[PDB]
């Protein structure tokens, strides 16, 4: 889901939103993000913060 | 600065273009002085699907 999520919004999103006669285009998922799932034990370990 | 850095050369752009929110390269043409416009826009689009 996430790629196909990412590939609408990449590369369809904002060329239909941009077609004529087009007001509100709705995203049903979510473009990527460099996502850093951040571990507090190892972020504690080297007592480090986010 | 030559203590924390190194020099290079590369290659690179002077300049970019997008057309509709992607990355374009225009080009501009003429049809022969015998030929048409469509004509040669045609050929245009027949070589591009190559």
């Amino acid at each position: 889901q996430e790629d196909i999520s990412d590939y609408v919004a990449a590369n369809m999103k904002d060329a239909i939103s941009r077609t004529s006669g087009v007001g509100d285009v709705q995203l049903f998922g979510s473009q990527y993000a460099m996502r850093i799932w951040m571990n507090p034990n190892e972020l504690n370990k080297f007592q480090l913060t986010p | 600065f030559s203590a924390f850095s190194s020099s290079r050369w590369e290659y690179g752009s002077p300049r970019l273009e997008r057309y509709n929110g992607l990355p374009s390269m225009e080009i501009l043409g003429q049809a022969a002085p015998g030929k048409s416009t469509g004509e040669a826009m045609e050929l245009m689009e027949q070589l591009a699907s190559k």
